[PDB]
């Protein structure tokens, strides 16, 4: 079965950047799409962006200018980076699968990571 | 709508039937697939209903689905102590064109 | 038995050359477009893709002046004109175009992953444009060309068709009219009655009775009137593999595959549609602006029209350039872009020149030669002394321009060249 | 020693002509669908890359009336049939289509993308679907045509085959009979043994034997029965270049690549299969609706029909358009759009005018010519005074439509101007 | 009543050669850039997608020197020049070149699945650069080639046109001169006045008129003076599928679609634009580079130069390789790379030899004769004893260029070869 496991600093101080490591473990990457779903207190979830299979990426818009998401093939792990963070983005962070690019794809996100609680402040 | 709309909690007698509904537009709901998750907090959400009423692999066949214009409903037959947890949904904004989720329903088995 | 028309009718040496002076037609190549958006009268549907069938009214040899008055006795003879030689020019541009629909009934890219496609929408009908198959067809006759189609049978009153179910198919024989479609690489079938989504093929065959020309009826017919000419040459590859969303009636065998888990638990859609695409249009492969003779046909009607009219079917997708046209809704042109500031309109133009050498004929009427043409079709007869008036054709009239003068006009050089 | 058919068979100068007026077939390109959902009857697997063996049934010469009486003598001659000239209208619009599988067997295209380079164990098979090789073939005998497939060998009592193994592929010449399946790019071979995936080539060709025909082997047939005239023209490419999931039975020795570490430390999969595409189908490289004459033959039978009957081998893949009929579930069609009230069908249609000249010919029946025929084939002189029961051929009868008067017919008439 | 040229006309056998040595010329292939810049005078518009029309000067026969002053009667006869042969030998290598612009009004790829479907609004427009269609054209008459263009209609001021509308298009007809750009796929249209975007085209057309010769104008051409010469290559094909991003005048019709929902819930972009390619430059297909001679026209003149002059309507865009030259901003080209420090231009280069073979001719001065030149153009006995002025023309001057010796060029040497 698919596990998604999120590996990065939990505490993050503001305007610097959140870096973050999503590994997959009992799957493969180049398949499917692979998205980050961040989940502030007190409200729900919000989309970040995916990742495709051959290194194409898309984002939310309102946080297109601050969101940069990589993929590394060889480590089986894709890495989610939001520069200039303030204290709207303390977060629990989770990376999903989102199953998308072919036919048999059900779309959405089957597998979810347990996320990992960041949080901004001084 | 960014945030779909969803009862901030639900709750119902053990072995009753109880009804989460989800509230979005023509852009995100009616036009795109819902998706309906189970999560419980400190552990990993779940995909129950995928494709707005089939259900994957290892899911109780009890959980449904049904959409209805804008809105979309889960329906859980037979409700057990383990239901207990949040349940949200998922579908695509193409006006906006993200993710967006509903704002997640605690269900407390009463 | 039907005799070659050869043995009846006397060609003799006056040749004439009728001409029409210059055919366009400018519309729109997808649909027709009414009066009252702010334009004068209706735009019409204008399309490379589409059958351009000339009807061309002769005047009465039997009425009108001769070279000659004692070249026949007008009490035991009745005239009649032959297509000695045809010239379709054709005179725009070689070029491409395309044809799409802005909700193309396609569910996925069956050729590869193309990593574009999002299975998170329920509607996955997107704006796609095609261009056809490569299709050049002169067909000339003193009937007009017989096309065929597939379109729903009729309704058994036994049996009735349960609704969803797939509607028997019948070849439907019909008149090739002008405005009828041409096969577009999606087959000559009824796409208004058979495809009830119409979503599945682009806009200008949509709702459109695409037809091809049933060849074997016109050349298994007696008499050979629908087709004495015929030329064809056509072109098309498989540019992109489609799917067709949609419930699959025609469940596929589960000896066919092994079921996964999931949603390859049930097959997914089996029905394939290709992208056609006449490949390249080149000047070397043109079948028109050429001259061409008529010295044997195909049937036994050697070229002679009859009721002193032709029927010249053409189909030229060589030419399929739409122009595109653009109106700034505002008066000057705005310094800045705004696409919501322009109106963008799309406008295919035909240009057509009909140039035939012509034959006057002298037709001995004794008894067996009059029962004969009687048995034939008592029309003859009775206009020598209008079965074609509800369909619609391009109707060209050279009654005031034939002309003794042949080498005057291109066709007639050519002709006087070859002779 | 066999000789050629000139030296006993004397060749009159009456010629007839037979054509059937139109065969019509329409069905599902993919499978046979079973009785029900609406159709009260079954629906054909009627496909363009397929076998259209007809087997022509002519009248016994000795029997019917004939123009004149005396050209033969009975009591020490016999009749037979020989095909002067040919004519396969295939009379569908030329057009491209689509074969393809719901769960195609293909692991990742090893064509460009950086797709992967491990053993992949989950189920990764797509709605794939191709178009096949472009292919045309015209195939006249007196004897039904022979076909070279690839199968299972047999199994050894002494060395029992295990399962999982490769198992011996064997040539298998069978007879091309309808309904049999040509070559489409993936080889000539029995897909339902070889292949237990079932998943690896396409719905129609998946549980199918693709036959190709031998032509070494009815060339060098003594008599040249099977074969007397044949038209060839295949033409294919790869588009996409795929790996096919699964074990690889065959491992790739250690002397052919080096090591990697992880993901690469054990090769992938190495079974590579391409995508076959017939590249443009255009109309000037079509070899049906064409008269072709035999005065020469390949072998010794220079086109005589034995026991009155004539098989002919056609497959033309150059008009393989899938008609896409959908049916709306509701019986209005409603004004919003929802994918799962369509429902979706693939129906092939296949059209076809056989038109033939055929000569009447004499056999000067003396001791050795009756002994060379009795050699030959018994049962020619029991009928002058059936091998192919269980085989399934197209069957038209032109028992009634044998005609004298050839200038009526297309085919007649091309043969008079060409005589 | 037009008659033909050879019976009025007399062929002598004094034959010359006329050849200008080199033209090139050298401009950018998109627009013509003014001085200011750094630079004396103005880069020309120089493209291989461009009518090039020479204006060939001849020499007057009358006062010209010839080898024999008896040949002719200067009282009762006048002379002119008949073209006998050409050769329009081209210098660059063949090569593919490309014209696009910063802005082209593409909204989405509608070949296959692009993703993000449906852009609702700001600027869409991209750089996009495209190859043109293949064409070579080489048109000698004694007077220009006449081109055909659609360009707005006349608004009638009972019913003024509102603005955002689609305005009538016209076929004008106009001269041919240089500098003239050809159809390049897009179709021969205006594009100065029919796109109000200026962005729905490359660059070299979107403010200039593309052109193309009305062949069957000057064919039906009484006298045949624009074209007694023409040859004609043309091969284009579709590469890419774009959607024009704007406003539509023409909304689809309700009953040509099904309505979605959300995004799909109004009909998209739907005027559909192919991308023009010509698809191989191979070395067989150039038509230039060749002798051909002139023994038959298609028209009346046979090659006759009325005015002593020529007109040679070329265009080859297989040599149409645009130069890159980039020039560092520094003084010493940097060891470290900068990407603003190179500035970078497009150069177009066209090289033409322009050979000729030119044949003397007299002209008997008979009164009825001499009235029939005067009908056809009274300026021949004006000069015997221009409208062409406003109209740019390449002007060459072959006045000092005739030559007897034939066998010094190689021209000569193919026609003395050749006759």
């Amino acid at each position: 079965q698919v596990q998604l496991q999120e590996s990065g600093p939990g505490l993050v101080k503001p305007s610097e950047t959140l870096s973050l490591t999503c590994t997959v473990s009992g799957g493969s990457i180049t398949r499917y799409h692979w998205s980050w779903i961040r989940q502030p207190p007190g409200k729900g979830l919000e989309w970040i962006g995916n990742i495709y299979n051959r290194g194409s990426t898309k984002y939310n818009p309102s946080l297109k200018s601050r969101v940069t998401i990589s993929i590394d093939i060889s480590n089986n792990q894709f890495s989610l980076r939001l520069s200039s963070v303030t204290a709207a983005d303390t977060a629990v962070y989770h990376c999903a699968r989102w199953d998308n690019g072919h036919s048999y794809a059900i779309g959405g996100f089957d597998y979810w990571g347990q996320g990992i609680l960041v949080t901004v402040s001084s | 709508q960014s945030v779909l709309t969803q009862p901030p909690s639900a709750s119902g007698t053990p072995g009753q039937r109880v009804t989460i509904s989800c509230s979005g537009s023509s852009f995100n709901i009616e036009s795109n697939y819902v998706y309906w998750y189970q999560h419980l907090p400190g552990t990993a959400p779940k995909l129950l209903i995928y494709r707005n009423n089939q259900r994957p692999s290892g899911v109780p066949d009890r959980f449904s689905g049904t959409k209805s214009g804008t809105s979309a409903s889960l329906a859980i037959s037979g409700l057990r102590s383990e239901d207990e947890t949040d349940y949200f949904c998922a579908t695509w904004d193409d006006s906006l064109s993200v993710w967006v989720f509903g704002g997640g329903t605690k269900l407390t088995v009463l | 038995a039907v005799v070659n028309t050869d043995d009846y009718v006397t060609r003799t040496s006056i040749f004439y050359h009728a001409g029409s002076s210059r055919l366009l037609t400018v519309g729109n190549p997808y649909f027709r477009v009414p009066a009252g958006g702010g334009n004068k009268q209706d735009i019409p549907k204008v399309s490379a893709y589409q059958y351009r069938v000339f009807r061309v009214q002769l005047p009465d040899p039997n009425k009108f002046g001769l070279p000659d008055t004692s070249i026949y006795n007008p009490e035991t003879q009745r005239l009649v004109w032959a297509c000695a030689g045809v010239e379709i020019g054709r005179g725009q541009p070689l070029g491409v175009g395309l044809s799409g629909h802005p909700f193309y009934n396609k569910l996925d890219d069956t050729e590869s992953s193309h990593a574009a496609t999002s299975n998170v929408s329920e509607d996955v009908r997107d704006n796609v444009s095609v261009d056809y198959k490569q299709t050049q067809l002169c067909i000339l006759g003193c009937a007009p060309a017989i096309g065929e189609h597939w379109a729903k049978g009729t309704a058994s009153k036994s049996r009735p068709l349960s609704q969803g179910d797939c509607p028997p198919l019948e070849l439907k024989n019909t008149v090739l009219e002008d405005g009828d479609m041409v096969d577009t690489g999606y087959g000559a079938m009824d796409f208004s009655t058979l495809q009830d989504t119409k979503c599945e093929v682009p806009l200008d065959i949509c709702q459109s009775i695409c037809k091809y020309p049933d060849y074997l009826q016109m050349s298994a017919d007696p008499y050979g009137d629908s087709m004495f000419f015929c030329l064809r040459r056509e072109q098309l590859f498989a540019r992109h593999f489609w799917n067709r969303a949609g419930t699959m009636g025609d469940t596929v065998p589960q000896s066919l595959y092994i079921k996964g888990t999931g949603m390859r638990a049930s097959p997914g859609s089996c029905v394939y549609s290709p992208s056609p695409s006449g490949s390249i249009v080149t000047s070397d492969s043109q079948l028109f602006n050429k001259p061409y003779w008529l010295h044997k046909a195909q049937g036994h009607n050697n070229g002679v029209c009859w009721h002193n009219q032709l029927f010249v079917t053409v189909v030229d997708t060589t030419r399929s350039t739409n122009l595109t046209i653009c109106a700034s809704t505002q008066s000057p042109v705005p310094g800045q872009y705004d696409a919501t500031k322009f109106k963008q309109y799309s406008r295919h133009v035909e240009e057509y020149d009909l140039q035939f050498i012509f034959q006057l004929c002298t037709i001995t009427l004794t008894a067996d030669v009059m029962s004969y043409i009687h048995s034939m079709n008592s029309s003859i007869l009775e206009d020598w002394n209008d079965p074609y008036d509800k369909l619609k054709f391009w109707n060209v009239d050279l009654k005031e321009k034939f002309s003794l003068d042949l080498d005057q006009y291109p066709l007639g050089r050519k002709f006087l060249v070859q002779a």
